[PDB]
């Protein structure tokens, strides 16, 4: 019995076939890599945002907190960056329009929304690649199968005596193409849904915190406004 | 409706179908 | 008549394919057990939430109900857990910082959010795995089927006189893989949608409770604070 | 010439295949039944809700309207049912906490949310079955089709000599199976989307009503409180 | 020689097949009709909205424009109808309950949104019909193709030895349903999506008109009410 | 897709014997 | 030996078949050129938008950056175009409508939104082409492939001793159209996704900058108007 390992069919495969196969292989490799690195990123972000909110809710001085965060402004992440941006813009706005706590509050809110959306993009990098990959790869398995059966027909039509042997390589090509497509797809679908869920969770967290800090800052601006007139 | 897994089989079917001769 | 029955084919299954089959069977059993355990948890939680809702809406005194919850505080769950967390936080902050009713209210809302999300982690647990199964399983079955079928099919084309026998048993077996995969997928997906539905129901119930309790706590803070100043 | 009857194919079907075809038949039938019943109920509810919304926004007196509804209360639904319950809660909170128009209004709105969620449930009934069936059936059909195919190759490998004639019945049956699954699936899915859309429409309308009644109740409570003092 | 006319199959198609072709072609005609009619309607709606915006933002006072609109109030669509309804309701609410300009704004805004909802309903009429037909027709064709499939199989079942002579009529007969289904499907989805896009454009435009006009009405109400108390 | 292999089944059915 | 190469059978495609192949080739060329041009356009637009935002958020004077944008007004896109138009409309309405800084800035912001809509429409141009072409060209190729194969098996139907070589050529000549269409569709979908993602990135760019500039312009108008009444 021939040691009919898949490597043999690949090596005997036609040029376009091998190109397609390697395209799929690269997609799969990059897919796993993206999933891994992004997952680590999101875990770190989740832990740090959680801890940051926990400490912030502890009732510590807001100004002291901003001092400490400014201590490493070079390395703010998620909740910390949002707090720094909101509080700094609050400082400036109150110095300008303490008379309009609503206006100052809305300005700080815009600032925090900007910081948040920037952070969210920073997090979401390459997820859409996963979405596209899970969208396309089976179509690739298809077209590969199609080219395989095409060469199969070319071979079968050129022999005086019809024999199923001539099409065997073509359909073997189809099979290998489709297998690689499936293999690339599985992680795509799995991790894509997982990651979208996690990032939406974080987005909820940040939005909630944003609203909370918003009310807190509206209150604080009003308090400082009333105190200044004492 | 997921459709991907559907017919990627059937092609396979007709290969043994061909093996019937 | 060869006893070419499915069990034995599985017994003599090829290396990689049999490995895949065992993987899928484990997926199936794990889906089964996850469904069972989580179903138990969710049923009991629905029951306990039901009773707690009914007892709370009864107009019963808040302090009395809190004491009764406290008596088993070590084993609180669901709306009971949320109520304990929020109410204890409220009392502590009221006794420390009664002067800022808004602040105490906000802290209480924070606490109820915290406990509630903890509860949702406890409940939702492992469901995303059910989703992951109902998502990947078909493709795994495809993949194993394809690999083995390729082996047999191309084993055919290496002999001068293509003969059906060298393949048909092999492919008959290989298809068993996709069969099993889909067999696991079906109950998986059914249970997935069911459980997620129930979970959303729970979520809405809890959120409505959180809001009503929030209103009550706001009212109590304000009423007591203004009464003590009369 | 003999009429080409699927019956000869049926009675040759294996245990499992016939049973699965029956599953599909039943699921399809119940799909149709649910589609019809739910559709009629939803349409009529929407029309009655429109009529009641226009009647309320007709400038009709709130108390007059409530007496009129209370006359036939045993048959309230949707907008009018929520109006009845919410008006009841507004009445009782105003009687107990006229001194707190805002708090009274909040308890009013909560009674409204209670009734609304009740109606959303009452109306949604069985729809998730629609989504489940639509989303699950194709896999069922593929499973049966694969099973038939497996038994076909069982018939084929157990014969030394190959031929097309011995296998055609199994192929025909299995393909019929896939077809049946798809037949059942498509209606379910289409209906699921459509119905959920119309349900969301109703839900939006009801929430709009709740908030509008809430604010009108705010004005009503404040006005009743103040004019009776001056 | 005989010309290889395509109808050579249609005439020999089995009665079921001709039935499937007839139903699918009827849905094709309906697709074309609703597509074309909605196309003309949306083009005209866009042009009328352009025309009304051009004069509304030309600086003309809204009282004279309102009287012009009243001249044909029987005949209002889109931005113009929103304009007239808002004008009328705003005037009546401001004259009736001037004490609450916010109430004037709210009631008028809900009236404007009502008119916009009705106009959107007008634009969307039967569009979902196009979407559903495009999604579904290939499956109606599936039914007939399947019946032809089974007819062909029973056709080959007549001869002891299978061969490539017998059922080709049955095969090309079966496929007619599929082809007619795709014929029904292509334009239906094409136009469904295209008119979806155009209607999104129109809905956005009407919403923006609602926003600016609502703000204009709010400013008019507030300024008039404040001045009345000078 | 559903439609695409309606043929393939009919075809390779028609051509196998 | 006859040179039955891919190009050979393509050229020897039957009239309908050759025409379908040519249509697919045209779609391919169009999608390729559109993709490259729009991709470089997106790169250029993103480069310009990011550079202009970096310049704006450096503290540059509104009047100075404003007339600087006036200098290249005829070659402004995206964020720079939106800012230039926004400050122009704001200034113009303010001079005409200084009495209503709010009304001025809201009119200018809506004009900015209108410019954003126009530029986004410019971006999406040729993109729906790509999406729908990728969707449908599979249909165009497959339909004809299907009919050709039907006729081929009708022809080989007359043969007493069937042999695939009487149909393998026709089957391949048919399948060529399917293969080319799908090969051209793959990149269509990939580019559609990638460029649409870029498009949404730019759209968010523009909405966020519009909101920032509108708030800043509200502040500017308020300050100038209040100083004007000193």
């Amino acid at each position: 019995m021939t040691d009919m390992n898949i490597l043999d069919l690949f090596l005997k495969a036609s040029l376009l076939v091998k190109l397609i196969m390697l395209i799929l292989i690269g997609f799969s490799i990059a897919s796993w890599a993206i999933i891994i690195q992004r997952t680590r990123i999101l875990n770190a972000a989740a832990r740090e945002a959680e801890a940051f909110e926990d400490k912030f809710w502890s009732g510590i001085e807001l100004s002291r907190l901003y001092q400490e965060s400014q201590g490493k402004r070079d390395n703010l992440t998620g909740s910390e960056q949002i707090f720094y941006s909101g509080f700094k813009e609050f400082v400036r706005l109150h110095r300008a329009n303490s008379h309009a706590p609503e206006a100052v509050v809305e300005g700080a809110s815009r600032a925090m929304r900007i910081s948040m959306n920037r952070e969210l993009e920073n997090l979401e990098t390459h997820i859409p690649f996963l979405g596209t990959v899970g969208s396309i790869s089976p179509y690739i398995g298809l077209f590969g199968t199609v080219w395989g059966i095409m060469h199969a027909f070319i071979a079968l039509g050129a022999v005086k005596q019809a024999t199923l042997q001539m099409v065997a390589p073509g359909i073997a090509e189809a099979l290998i193409a489709t297998a690689i497509g499936l293999f690339a797809a599985i992680p795509a679908v799995m991790a894509y849904n997982r990651l979208n869920q996690r990032v939406n969770k974080l987005e909820l967290n940040y939005d909630n915190f944003m609203e909370e800090f918003t009310a807190i800052l509206h209150r604080q601006a009003f308090t400082v406004s009333e105190s200044n007139k004492g | 409706i997921n459709i991907v897994p559907l017919l990627d089989v059937l092609l396979v079917l007709l290969l043994i179908f061909m093996a019937t001769a």
